[PDB]
RNA sequence: GCUGGCGACCAUAGCAAGAGUGAACCACCUGAUCCCUUCCCGAACUCAGAAGUGAAACCUCUUAGCGCUGAUGGUAGUGUGGGAUUACCCAUGUGAGAGUAAGUCAUCGCCAGCU
RNA sequence: GAUGCAGUGUACCCGCGGCUAGACGGAAAGACCCCGUGAACCUUUACUGCAGCUUGACACUGAACUUUGAGGUUCUAACUCUGUCCCGUGAUCCGGGACGAGGACCGUGUCUGGUGGGUAGUUUGACUGGGGCGGUCUCCUCCUAAAGAGUAACGGAGGAGUACGAAGGUGCGCUCAGCGUGGUCGGAAAUCACGCGUAGAGUAUAAAGGCAAAAGCGCGCUUAACUGCGAGACCCACAAGUCGAGCAGGUACGAAAGUAGGUCUUAGUGAUCCGGUGGUUCUGUAUGGAAGGGCCAUCGCUCAACGGAUAAAAGGUACUCUGGGGAUAACAGGCUGAUACCGCCCAAGAGUUCAUAUCGACGGCGGUGUUUGGCACCUCGAUGUCGGCUCAUCUCAUCCUGGGGCUGAAGCAGGUCCCAAGGGUAUGGCUGUUCGCCAUUUAAAGAGGUACGCGAGCUGGGUUUAGAACGUCGUGA
RNA sequence: AUAGCACUCUGCAAACACGAAAGUGGACGUAUAGGGUGUGAUGCCUGCCCGGUGCUGGAAGGUUAAUUGAUGGGGUUAGCGUAAGCGAAGCUCUUGAUCGAAGCCCCAGUAAACGGCGGCCGUAACUAUAACGGUCCUAAGGUAGCGAAAUUCCUUGUCGGG
RNA sequence: GAACCCACUGUCGUUGAAAAGCCAGGGGAUGACUUGUGGAUAGGGGUGAAAGGCUAAUCAAGCCUGGUGAUAGCUGGUUCUCCCCGAAAGCUAUUUAGGUAGCGCCUCGGACGAAUACCAUAGGGGGUAGAGCACUGUUUCGGCACCGAUGCAAACUCCGAAUACCUAUGAGUACUAUCCGGGAGACAGACUGCGGGUGCUAACGUCCGUAGUCAAGAG
RNA sequence: UAUAAUGGGUCAGCGACUUAUAUUCAGUAGCGAGGUUAACCGUAUAGGGGAGCCGUAGAGAAAUCGAGUCUUAAUAGGGCG
RNA sequence: AUGAAUACAUAGUGUUGCAAGGCGAACGAGGGGAAGUGAAACAUCUCAGUACCCUUAGGAAAAGAAAUCAAUUGAGAUUCC
């Protein structure tokens, strides 16, 4: 079905969400821009391994 | 052998405060699965389509509109 | 008294047919220069204007044609007590739906123009 | 299924010899059947151990010569001999000594892989109109459901164990489906144009409740599919589940008022334990660290028997056993009468004409309680029988004999219906039979009830314990 | 059970059995002997199948244990740095290269080892049947003999005798 | 074919003369024969020409004593008196279904009093009974899928009650309502009327809703 | 359940909710913001023995604070007091 | 004292003297060591180092004078409450 996948914030804080993917349709790498509590500022967040 | 037998949970539907009763801000006031009531003033509408009072008041049934729909407000 | 905008109300208020309106208003109307626009097109949206017409449209009036509203009386159902078991009867309270007579071509509010 | 209840009939009090129809007679807490998270023994490609057997490493375990870590040849001194001789010693044990044959092998200890019903401990679900076989077990939608909620059956019908970075957010914008007319291929139905009437289209997916500010359909920009929360409610045994205005921070789209905490909504799911990953101004067994632990986020389940007993589990018993149940099956009784048997109503037609002498289609209405069944009320601290024998008693829907009506009744016969229960109503061959077929009789060889009458009156051939065999099924018991 | 038959194991300190061992039976026997297994005088005989399981014999390819411990990653501190921090040696936690047997995978044989021994359609001058063919699947598709049988549901099969 | 060793048939016996016999018949009777005395093999063991046979009237694991007062969601039983109150046989979950746990129902103590109930009046939502054909299906007869007549429906609705349910106000009547604690039992129900599913509009049948009675209640 | 469901032939005697420890609630008594000792000593129910236990303060996983405390960027909001 | 293989010896043999063996309550020390049961099944676990078997003391036995604890640098051998 649908890979689980982490999205870590690109700052360094260590924040991540998690959600799902279709591999099929979309084999690049995902980046969204979200929300890091941690600097309390809008970053840029990127796939990484569940693991 | 069967191929019957099935049923879901009861999901208790239904008007909850009836008119002329008085409520406070975040009552429920009907439970609902699609808008067989729509909501009039003092009235919000969840994402169920459930309808709670947003203002302290008294609740009042009507039928209004160019389509006859039923309304259900709240009265300050 | 006519016209426009915004509401109340949501057919007794609606559809259909027939007929009227240009002073102002509205509508068509001119073409596309700059604003803006079309998965093509000035058809719509937009701009800049008055050479024509109330033709269309929109409004106003008439008609019970379609539709809609609708009694009174009776019937069905039904709570309580009693009597019976093809699902009725009595006392008492309540009382439709359909159909019949009949009604209807709405009624109000705020602002602004033209007599 | 009554000596003891009701109504009624009969009946003076008490022995003795007989008899076994009843006292659901006595005897043994039913052995058949089901249940208990009972027992035992047996089986196996059930689970998990162990013995036994076997493999390699290390130790007991040494020496000298060759060849490409390993192999080959030789030796004796560890070690072997259930081989000979000598002594203890009057001794086929044992010990010591001398030989001989072997020899760093064999064998033994620790560790280790394999095999392992030989042996051992255990497991092998529940619901269920008895149990088994079949089916089902969690979630969503409709009906049953009696106009608030809720509401059962092995009741009637369908779906789910997902999908989507756009199919989410926002601003702006747009309406479907069908039919008719014309128009190249082109038509039943592709695309174009104009009308007519009309929600009948669509909404990722089943159904329901919804959907014009469209919740349906497009385009541009985008990430609110945000973080901290959260007044107040719904639902509710718990554990859980649901809706939510509003406040703060950071955003997206809008000129703006504003909208946005995933998708029209309701299914798309799994507690706890144990572990993995990221972070952490927590803890840190003398102290400083560290390991480990805590907290925040997140990952590993058809645990689908879906509140999940273990990380880990199938069968047989007729060789059997215990605790229970008439909570629950097989016999007989009871309720019922679908089925069964018997009767009646209408009457197309058959009968050379002629419905009704005799039959009688399509349909309808009853009776009985001999069949097959349904239910599970009595009995599981026992109501203990398929047939035959002996002995019966009752019903009439009459087999014979008796009395009648009609006839498609000339007579003799026959057909059909009515009355009638007094008496009577075969012996054999085959088979365990009841039944059935056959032979030969008789006026006739009737149909039924009586715990399918009768086993404390007889038998014991059949069925249904323990032995053995065949066919067939199973790896096997 | 039996005499008779067959298969297989056993070279002697035998195989096998009892036992924890010592030891004992086998046997004061020695393959014309001893143990296990099946069949059951005698007469005629005993067909096909080694795909499965087992047994026996090969092969040295793949997989694998203990043992061994090459590498890599951490903890700690002398020292070095204003600091952030860096940081040898020594101890220590962990990772795990290489070597490594049998067994298993693989190849043959073996049924008086355990076991197995099939289907669907046509076809000869009357009719019928099918000597004879068409094929599908297996490791192979029942030879001799017998047959309503201690085996046959239908079934009290059909015919003959009594 | 006697003794001796066996046990094929039948009657009797079955609280026997006898916890396996008597009687009348029956088989072997120089052999794989019968028998005395004394020894050996001991319980998951022995022995077995094999029946799970035998191992002291006991055998699918002997007997005795200990663990031991094994465990038993099962059956039985549970002993003097009076007074007051008084259930349930339901929901949810369960290797659970004849057990148990939370809730519902009973009792006792404390707190608190009108916050409670019956009835009247007022406000409110509904989609059942009935009815209807406007949708979804289905039905008959005409005319040309449509038009005119005509029926049906748990999973159809243009409509639509009585009752029931929620709220506010009020008279009268009544020890009502609520909160906090100690103790429970119960989770096999039955029949009858009404509304239904299933069954044949069968059953003293079965499964729900609702009320009464029994259960636990005499006359 | 008269039940034809169980048990008892009869009498006399025996025969079944106990004991220890811990804990909670209720009555009652002492003392009271306090209450109380255990082992042990003691010619001993006395008198000594204060170690310990309960109450007097919560919040938080914890470090920590404390009539407050936890969560948070927040003195907002909210939870326990 | 005597005395092999075997030379010296040793093994072996004999005499004398001394000692031991067996029984019996509980308690002690040591060598082996279950299952019923509970987990509402059961295998880890429990029962439990219990029951039982074996060896062997004493009036008691065992233990005992820190290569022990502690964590203000303090305590000071065993045993029992
Ligand atoms: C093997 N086991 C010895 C066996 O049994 N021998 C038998 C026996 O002596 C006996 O048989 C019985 N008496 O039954 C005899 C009849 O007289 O027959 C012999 N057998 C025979 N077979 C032979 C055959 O066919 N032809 C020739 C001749 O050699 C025959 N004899």
């Amino acid at each position: 079905m649908r890979d689980k996948i982490r999205l870590v914030s690109s700052a360094g804080t260590g924040y991540f969400y998690t959600t799902t993917k279709n591999k099929r349709t979309m084999p690049e790498k995902m980046e969204i821009k979200k929300f890091d509590p941690k600097i309390r500022q809008h970053v840029i967040f990127k796939e990484a391994k569940i693991k | 052998s069967t191929k019957n037998g099935r049923d879901s949970n009861p999901k208790m539907l239904g008007v909850k405060v009836y008119g002329g009763q008085t409520v406070t801000a975040g009552n429920i006031i009907v439970r609902q699965r699609g808008t067989e009531f729509h909501a009039g003033a003092n009235v919000g509408m969840g994402r169920d389509h459930t309808l709670f009072a947003t203002a302290d008041g008294v609740v009042k049934f009507e039928v209004k509109g160019q389509f006859g729909r039923r309304y259900v407000k709240v009265e300050t």
